[PDB]
């Protein structure tokens, strides 16, 4: 009566290692498996499987990942110790726009040279958000001097976010949620196995989420307890807003040597005039889009329940601003041109940069970003909001982030791990 | 016809015709760590299951049938729901409680007849 | 006699009574690494061979007759030219392009074979 | 009733008995790598032992009885003695000088039926 | 005739690599595999096996896990080469203990700051045994800075000694001797098999052996070649004795920036007055231990003999003392109050303190050790010692030590690592 079956189509809830996956990069370069040209997807009929986004340790895996590789492509180069140092800094004056009186400062320094005999005298410029006045009113230092020591990226890696894919070892399986109007929790029908995951995009924002995939069919509403104002609504569109944002300086590049084998690169003089860095959002694109989200919204407030759009509180620029990388130059947008509303051309949206990078929430490694010569444009698409909720009669939601790992908890939320267990028992009629 | 765990919302007896779909697919120092730890556990994994099949005297099979009776109260089925109506995640989750008492009857079987094959030689 | 692959040369017939010789030849930390890899992969390519021959019901042989009918269209030679005038690597290059025809029949029909020994139980 | 090795001081005949208890337990980069080669090396050596009995035809047996006769010059004692009095660990001093020549044999004898198996098909 | 067999309990002597397991620390942290909360023991009846506890590889390779530990712990923290400067020092004379006038030594030194451009004038106490004189009879420099660069340990991964615990590979086994009153070599009856070793917590200390296991019913003496003076002899206890040891001074801490990111950390003021660090050992109880010891040794050297103890020989502080570390801060205690006797209230064991450690008999890599905060009082358990014999009426015997394999091979002489070898043959009367 007991037959023993191996080969068996059985799985459990499992935690594993993945490994990446792709068809002088900041993240995955050659510690990463080729991709499979024509991979599978096999849609399993009559399976029900049950899914939970906020549980989902692929998330922890990938914040884990990219940290890493983030730390081992500093690792190599130039420390700037020698540039903490006072600085005798001026206003940048020759021809501001009036929106950038005292944004720019134009700083001399003595700097090292390749021998250990001489100094030189060195200028740059630098943002007001770079450095600190100290005591003597001209003294500046540089803002990390008193917290952390800064390395200088490497000008030759870069920071574009290419896909990985994360694909399951033998004896694992991912599973994948095809069921449209999936909210993140419960069970779902329409289940496939996957050997690994579709390319996921790297991007790092706050706000904002960029780059990233598209809703099938509607705007999507997703929390871990939608009653729980503590929590990030995370609200996936179905269209894509076109943002263009642009730095509209021409920048030029001077090297500092600053020891034997090594240089610094500094923001040298400005070609042209000194403008602002902004991004432009189109109005109505945005009014629409806006108007989807609002619908949505009233499934889980009321339908007569008003809700408010407001802007963001206090907190430190990486929080309260929209941040992201793009061109190579770190930008912190003013959002609150987007987030201004009751219920439901183009928006301008000023933006100031950083050249002094805090990434995470980390303190002690500090990086330096090495200025881009010229003028920088970027067009990308916003793909949905992190929203939070501030909380009888009305509702009003305000940009939230500052933890990365909800802008990978958006794209991994359809996918699932589990370990195959291929023996089985079970009777039969029949005896060896 | 279907690929890995395409039978998987099959019933039992439509499934395990697809044993070796899923038996076969059973298989920066840092990341090379993490890489060549995955690798090995998938073939510790694949040598267990092989150890346990080998000492029931299922060796190379990938249907094996024993000489250990059922017991009506591991199940009190008939041949008809458990093979034309159930899946096997669903067996799996309804005789989970039983599974180590099985293997352990499974095990002593063969000890027995191993021992029996070698006195009559 | 000869050792590891010295019947390489010989014709198919001589050889093949030399098959524990080639099977038993199969078995800073970044060159620890790679001694690891080596390694791994000495045992993961020798269990995938092992893996194929169970699922064919040859487990445990070095030579294993099986129930899968020659196709003359694979290669038109008589026993005579096979067994005595060819090496195994001159076989090898003539039927490379039916290996995985082969491989795919024997799967075949050692599953028909083993559900009709369950039936006869 | 006893744990791993716990009949290492029986007789063999009253181990022999228990022969799954020991086979069922043989299943900072730096700390890793040592750790990697631990486990890469346990399957390594059962890996080695399992193609070993397979060679000699006794794949997935504890007990496999052979077709090689005892030679009374390798341990000239009676069923009684060695079964009753002796422990293995007496028992793998005793004959370890002749370990190799054994092995040899049982090679031999495998490979002599296996083709006798194949000319009567 | 032939049958073959697989799954025989036999086995044979093998050195492999055992992993560690245990239920911030210098030690074991996460590199270390979770331990069985329901570990086995298997007594293996009828079973003689020959144990040589000089010869046991398990402390060799503790040894060198030890070691590496301790090197990856200091790795990520500051390096001191800033403060390897000349020193302006002068006595601290200050509500001073004639016991310990010239101890502390009240040093002024100009120090770096964040900046590169600016030095800052510090001071801090330094004990006499960290400095040299040198040359400007005030002039001195740190006792390293002519031989090693020196690290500051991390104050916040400490060296409390958590227990390991051994735990072999699969494919082999530990087996323990558990026969009373075995001495080290030779066969013995009485013997176990373990997963895992007991924990063992690895201490460091010359002379006398601290918090270790104690012997079942008599004080035993253990050494290679008890007729050879050249070999150390080992104690086992069979009762410990308490030994409470103290560091008397209200010290204070402060945190000296020294660069962008890094501080390092020196002695203060000493709130209230000065006093010398000590040990107490209750006379009483080491007189009864001392008795059984000798009643031991009359064994071996015959009950006729005049048994004397004497202090230590010469050679370096870290060899002639009984040194350890406890509360944070080593300790060098003067001995001789112990081992001063023909044969067989309190004694009172003055201490000196040091910062500057060299460890084990390693030249290269010197640490400094961060000063704790307020009053050290520490309490533990003498569990053996470590004697040697100056060798015809008489033997003498002196506290020895110095290399740490003694006092590992103390709690792991009971272990022996065997190889399982499964396959065998035998004749039976059955034929294929
Ligand atoms: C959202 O997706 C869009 C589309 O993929 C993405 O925009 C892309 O950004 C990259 C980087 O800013 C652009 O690539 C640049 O294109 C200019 C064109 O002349 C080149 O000159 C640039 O070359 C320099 O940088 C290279 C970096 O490795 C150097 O190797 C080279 O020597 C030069 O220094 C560079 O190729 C890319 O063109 C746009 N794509 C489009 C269609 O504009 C956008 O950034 C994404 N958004 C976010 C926030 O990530
Ligand atoms: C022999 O064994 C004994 C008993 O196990 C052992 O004594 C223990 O020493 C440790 C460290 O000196 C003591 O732990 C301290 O207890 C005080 C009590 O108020 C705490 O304040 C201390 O906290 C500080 O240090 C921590 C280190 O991680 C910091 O995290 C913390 O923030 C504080 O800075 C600390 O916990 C322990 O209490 C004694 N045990 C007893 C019973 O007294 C002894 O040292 C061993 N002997 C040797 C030589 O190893
Ligand atoms: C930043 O300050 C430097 C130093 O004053 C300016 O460079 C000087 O410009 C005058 C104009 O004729 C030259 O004569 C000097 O020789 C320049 N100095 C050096 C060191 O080259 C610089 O233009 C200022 N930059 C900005 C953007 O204001
Ligand atoms: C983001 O942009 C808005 C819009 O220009 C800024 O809003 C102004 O904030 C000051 C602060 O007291 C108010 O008095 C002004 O009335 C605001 N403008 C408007 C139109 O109401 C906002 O300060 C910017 N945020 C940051 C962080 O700079
Ligand atoms: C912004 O979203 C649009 C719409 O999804 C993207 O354009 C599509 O890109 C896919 C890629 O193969 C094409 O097949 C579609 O035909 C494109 N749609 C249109 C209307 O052209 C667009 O590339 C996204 N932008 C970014 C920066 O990713
Ligand atoms: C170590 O030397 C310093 C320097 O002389 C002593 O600190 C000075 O104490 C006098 C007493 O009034 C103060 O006026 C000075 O301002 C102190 N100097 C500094 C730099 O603070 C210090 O007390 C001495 N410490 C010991 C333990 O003797
Ligand atoms: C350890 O303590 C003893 C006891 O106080 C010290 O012994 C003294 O050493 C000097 C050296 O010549 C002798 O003259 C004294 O007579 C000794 N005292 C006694 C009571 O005999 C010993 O020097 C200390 N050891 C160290 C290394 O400081
Ligand atoms: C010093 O030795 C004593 C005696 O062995 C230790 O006290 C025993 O600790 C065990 C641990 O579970 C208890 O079960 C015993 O009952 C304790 N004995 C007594 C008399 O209380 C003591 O902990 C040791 N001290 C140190 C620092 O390890
Ligand atoms: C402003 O721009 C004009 C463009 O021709 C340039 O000539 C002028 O010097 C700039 N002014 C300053 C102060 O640099
Ligand atoms: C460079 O060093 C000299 C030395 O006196 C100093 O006067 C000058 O101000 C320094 N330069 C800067 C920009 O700090
Ligand atoms: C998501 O769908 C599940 C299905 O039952 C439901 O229980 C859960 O509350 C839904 N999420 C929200 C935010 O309501
Ligand atoms: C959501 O948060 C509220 C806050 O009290 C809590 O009562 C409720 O049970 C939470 N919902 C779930 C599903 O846990
Ligand atoms: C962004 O630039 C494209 C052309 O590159 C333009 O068609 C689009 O309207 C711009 N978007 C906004 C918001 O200005
Ligand atoms: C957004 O769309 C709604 C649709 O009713 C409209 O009333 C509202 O004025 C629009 N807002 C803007 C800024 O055009
Ligand atoms: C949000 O808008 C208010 C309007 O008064 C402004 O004061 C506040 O600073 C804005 N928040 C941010 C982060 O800009
Ligand atoms: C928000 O909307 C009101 C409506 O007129 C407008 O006056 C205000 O300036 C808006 N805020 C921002 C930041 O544009
Ligand atoms: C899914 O259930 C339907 C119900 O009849 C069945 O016909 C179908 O074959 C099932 N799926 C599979 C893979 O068998
Ligand atoms: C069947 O199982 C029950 C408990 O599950 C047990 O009491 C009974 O004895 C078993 N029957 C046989 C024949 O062993
Ligand atoms: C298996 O154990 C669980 C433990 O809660 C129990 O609820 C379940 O009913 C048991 N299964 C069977 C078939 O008895
Ligand atoms: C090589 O060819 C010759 C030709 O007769 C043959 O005799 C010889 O045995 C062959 N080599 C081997 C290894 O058989
Ligand atoms: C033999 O192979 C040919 C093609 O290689 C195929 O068409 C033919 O049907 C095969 N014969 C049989 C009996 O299957
Ligand atoms: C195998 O494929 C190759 C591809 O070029 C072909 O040339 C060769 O003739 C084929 N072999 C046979 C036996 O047909
Ligand atoms: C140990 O020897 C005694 C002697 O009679 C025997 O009875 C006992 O069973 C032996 N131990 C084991 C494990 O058999
Ligand atoms: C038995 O072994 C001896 C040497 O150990 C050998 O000379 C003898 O020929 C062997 N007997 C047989 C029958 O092979
Ligand atoms: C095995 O070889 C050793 C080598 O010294 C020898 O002493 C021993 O007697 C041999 N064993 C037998 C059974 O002859
Ligand atoms: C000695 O201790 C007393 C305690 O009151 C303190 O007032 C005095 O200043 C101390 N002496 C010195 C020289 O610091
Ligand atoms: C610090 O540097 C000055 C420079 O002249 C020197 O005079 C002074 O003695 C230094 N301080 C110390 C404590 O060495
Ligand atoms: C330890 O016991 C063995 C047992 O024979 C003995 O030979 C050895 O000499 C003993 N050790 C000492 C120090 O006497
Ligand atoms: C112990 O050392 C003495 C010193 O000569 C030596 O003669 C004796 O043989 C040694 N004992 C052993 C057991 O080796
Ligand atoms: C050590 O301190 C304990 C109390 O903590 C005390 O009972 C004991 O007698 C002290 N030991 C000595 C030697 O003073
Ligand atoms: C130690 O104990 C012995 C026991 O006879 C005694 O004679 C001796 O005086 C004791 N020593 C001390 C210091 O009390
Ligand atoms: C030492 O004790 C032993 C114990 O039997 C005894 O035989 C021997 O004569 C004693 N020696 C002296 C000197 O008393
Ligand atoms: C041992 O005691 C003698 C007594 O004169 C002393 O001179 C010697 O220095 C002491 N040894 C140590 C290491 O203190
Ligand atoms: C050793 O004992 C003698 C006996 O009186 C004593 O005078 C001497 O001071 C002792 N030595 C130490 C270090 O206490």
């Amino acid at each position: 009566w007991v037959t023993v079956y191996y080969g068996v189509p059985v799985w459990k809830d499992a935690e594993t290692t993945l490994f990446c996956a792709s068809d002088h990069n900041v993240w995955a370069t050659h510690a990463c498996v080729p991709t499979d040209p024509n991979p599978q997807e096999i849609h399993l009929e009559n399976v029900t499987e049950e899914f939970n986004m906020w549980k989902n340790n692929m998330v922890e895996q990938m914040h884990t990942d990219i940290i890493s590789l983030w730390d081992q492509s500093l690792k190599p180069c130039v420390k700037l110790t020698p540039l903490c140092v006072t600085l005798q800094c001026t206003n940048v004056t020759n021809n501001i726009t009036d929106d950038m009186r005292g944004e720019l400062k134009n700083c001399s320094f003595n700097m090292t040279t390749e021998l250990r005999d001489k100094k030189q005298k060195v200028y740059s410029l630098f943002y007001r958000l770079d450095v600190v006045q100290i005591n003597s009113n001209k003294e500046y230092r540089l803002i990390n001097c008193n917290t952390s020591a800064i390395t200088q990226a490497c000008p030759k890696v870069s920071f574009e976010p290419i896909p990985i894919h994360y694909c399951a070892p033998a004896g694992f399986a991912i599973l994948k949620c095809k069921d449209k109007k999936f909210n993140g929790t419960g069970p779902c029908p329409s289940v496939s196995t996957v050997q690994c995951t579709h390319g996921i995009k790297p991007v790092v924002s706050t706000q904002l989420l960029l780059n990233g995939s598209l809703a099938e069919e509607e705007v999507m509403i997703r929390s871990e307890n939608i009653t729980n104002n503590a929590k990030n609504i995370l609200v996936q569109f179905n269209t894509p807003v076109q943002i263009n944002c642009t730095r509209p300086n021409n920048n030029t590049r001077k090297s500092i040597r600053i020891g034997p084998g090594q240089a610094f690169y500094a923001t040298g003089d400005i070609i042209g005039d000194i403008r602002q860095a902004h991004c432009n959002v189109s109005k109505a694109t945005w009014n629409e889009t806006l108007g989807k989200v609002v619908k949505q919204l009233r499934k889980h407030f009321g339908n007569n329940t008003i809700i408010r759009f407001a802007n963001s509180s206090g907190g430190d620029l990486e929080v309260t601003t929209h941040s992201f990388n793009c061109g190579g130059e770190f930008f912190y947008c003013n959002t609150s041109g987007l987030f201004n509303s009751t219920w439901i051309d183009s928006i301008t949206l000023p933006c100031r940069i950083k050249q002094i990078i805090n990434m995470w929430q980390r303190i002690g490694q500090a990086m330096y970003a090495p200025p881009i010569q010229g003028v920088i444009r970027c067009v990308s698409n916003i793909t949905g909001l992190i929203l939070t909720r501030d909380g009888s009669t009305t509702e009003t939601f305000r940009p939230g982030g500052g933890d990365m790992r909800d802008n990978w908890r958006s794209e991994l939320y359809k996918y699932k791990v589990v370990k195959i267990e291929p023996l089985g028992v079970a009777p039969t009629r029949c005896k060896r | 016809f279907l690929g890995f765990l395409g039978a998987a919302g099959s019933t039992m007896g439509a499934a395990s015709m697809t044993l070796t779909v899923q038996a076969r697919n059973l298989l920066l120092t840092v990341w090379g760590i993490k890489q060549l730890q995955a690798r090995v556990l998938a073939v510790e994994r694949y040598l267990r299951d092989q150890q346990l099949l080998g000492i029931w005297g299922c060796s190379g099979k990938l249907i094996c049938c024993t000489n250990v009776p059922w017991n009506s109260s591991w199940s009190n089925r008939n041949l008809s729901e458990i093979w034309d109506n159930m899946t096997w995640l669903q067996w799996d989750k309804e005789i989970s409680n039983y599974t180590q008492i099985i293997y352990g009857l499974l095990e002593e079987s063969q000890n027995q007849q191993e021992k029996n094959e070698q006195d009559l030689l």
